This record gives structure tokens, sequence and C-alpha cells, in this order.
């Protein structure tokens, strides 16, 4: 999957 | 004496009409409020460009900049405010998000390391990549903690060392106490999301993102981080509505891309997947309008 940002 | 090129490090936008302005660092304090973080950004490089020794703007610039889906011109503009003022604390946290983003990992302890040691009250104080820095993180924030118990940016700070290290567990309940006591903080609710979605949560992930964008409805890297999350579950037209509201939020709509060009490309990907060849045709001109359009965020 896709990553996301803190 | 003025000094004008401290400053040479960071790619200033072009064509930026708030160098004409006569106060544009209130301006940028306004958009800020107004959650307008592109036209944010650009009135605090008008002062950056300006008066290069002003911290503040700097650290304003850097914020916004990673609220913005940039990381790269974040870090930028927060080594300057962090040379400018070694004891503000609020740029060593945001250095240690936008480097743990970057996965820059010996950088983003170092920046929480300095977080911690840099404020009055604490400075009495196998992760392969950096272990023994991973570790003293690790045990400061532990005994800050036993000092401080039930402080929120401590719980946020082991939020991040723990997604540094992949431990989402761990790093999900912090940020979830982190939260508990800090409701309306977006950022956290962000971190948290952030987090759940890594850890493979994206459905929980989402629940902390709208109450992020409830409290801030101009945070750009929430909204990409619900494309990203409604791809991982391909949820496809919900990922292609938020990304597009992303990229027009990201460049401020009506208004040197980069950070632009890989969502654009992401969006290709999508488009592609949900069998759009026509629309994927589209994404190689950057104009948001035609997917604004047949995505229903805007007219026809």
């Amino acid at each position: 999957n896709e990553l996301s940002h803190l | 004496g003025h000094m004008l090129q401290n400053n040479t490090d960071y790619p200033f936008e072009a064509n930026n009409p708030y160098m004409y302005h006569e106060n544009p660092m209130e301006e940028g304090l306004s958009m800020l409020k107004l959650a307008n973080l592109a036209e944010a950004a650009l009135a605090f490089e008008a002062v950056c460009q300006a008066a290069p020794e002003r911290e503040e703007a700097w650290r304003s610039l850097g914020l916004t900049q990673a609220e913005n889906e940039k990381d790269g011109l974040a870090i930028i503009a927060l080594n300057h405010a962090r040379m400018l003022d070694p004891k503000d604390i609020a740029v060593h946290a945001a250095l240690a998000v936008s480097h743990t983003n970057e996965h820059n990992a010996n950088a983003a302890l170092a920046s929480l390391r300095a977080w911690l040691l840099s404020q009055p009250q604490y400075e009495q104080l196998f992760f392969f990549a950096a272990p023994n820095e991973y570790r003293e993180c690790r045990t400061l924030l532990h005994a800050a903690l036993e000092m401080n118990p039930n402080d929120a940016q401590l719980h946020a700070s082991l939020g991040v060392l723990y997604n540094l290290s992949n431990n989402y567990d761990s790093a999900a309940a912090n940020l979830r106490r982190a939260v508990e006591l800090r409701p309306d903080d977006a950022q956290l609710w962000n971190k948290l999301g952030a987090t759940l979605a890594n850890g493979n949560r994206p459905q929980e992930a989402l629940d902390a993102y709208n109450r992020a964008l409830d409290i801030n409805p101009g945070y750009v890297r929430v909204m990409y981080n619900m494309a990203v999350s409604y791809s991982n579950m391909s949820q496809y037209d919900l990922a292609a509505k938020q990304l597009v509201r992303a990229i027009y939020m990201q460049v401020g709509g009506t208004t040197s891309r980069e950070a632009t060009r890989s969502m654009w490309d992401f969006f290709r990907m999508l488009l592609n997947v949900m069998n759009r060849p026509d629309l994927v045709e589209l994404t190689y001109a950057q104009n948001v309008e035609p997917f604004a359009k047949e995505f229903g965020l805007q007219s026809m």
C-alpha cells in the first residue's frame, strides 16, 4: 500500500 | 546592518505578489487562520526574502509547508529557524516529523532529542539505521513522561519515535492518548491517522482524518492522506475526489511543481485502475478543472 505522512 | 542572503538554499517562488505588500508576515498569519496554506506560504516566503534574519518567518514557513505536503521545503525553512533560535521547540518538533516522513532516521532522532532537552523542565535528563540514538530517545521520553505524566506532546513525540521504528501499535496508543488530551489539535489527529494507515488500519485512519479536517479544512496533508487511505482500501471514486481536492488546495486554487507532479502521477494510476483512459490522457496537462467537473467538485 501507499505511505501516509505525519 | 541587514543581511539578505542567508536564504540561497531555499527555492523561492518566482512571481510572489506578497513581495509588494507592506506587512506580508501579518497577512501570512491571517491566511493561516483562514486555512489558506499555499497563500500563507507565499507571504512567509516574501518575509524570508526580505528579512531572512527573522526566525519567526522561517518557522511559520516551515510549519506551513509540511502542512501543505512539502517536507523538503519544510526542512530547508526549519533549519534556518533552528540556526536563528536553537531553543525554538516547535522547530525541533516539526523537523522530527518532516524527517520521519523523509526517512532521515538520524536527523529525526536528533530533532526529538533537541525538542526534549531544549525545554528547561526536561534539560536535567534493534533499530538498524540509528540503534543507540533510538534507544536513547526512547529512554529520555519515558523518563520525561514519569516527571510529566499526561502530557499530550510527550505522548505525540513517542508516537513519532515509534513511527520511525514501525511500531505502529505503540505509536497509535500514545497518539490516541495525545488526541484524548487535545481533541481540537488537527496535527495530532493527522498524526494518529497516518500511524493507523501505515499500520494497515485505513478505515480507522479515515475517522481520524475527518476529525482533522473538521478542525482545519485547508489541511492539504490530511487531504493527501485520505486519498492514500481510500486508495489503500481500493475505493477509487473516494480517492480520486480527495486527491483532486488536495491538488487544487496545494497549489492555492487560482494561482515549480514536483511535489504536485508525483500527486498527478499518483492520480494517473487511480484513473488507470478505474478504467478511464480518457481521464488518464487529461492528467498529462495537469489542469484540475476537468477532474473537478468530472468528479462533482465543480460546475460543468
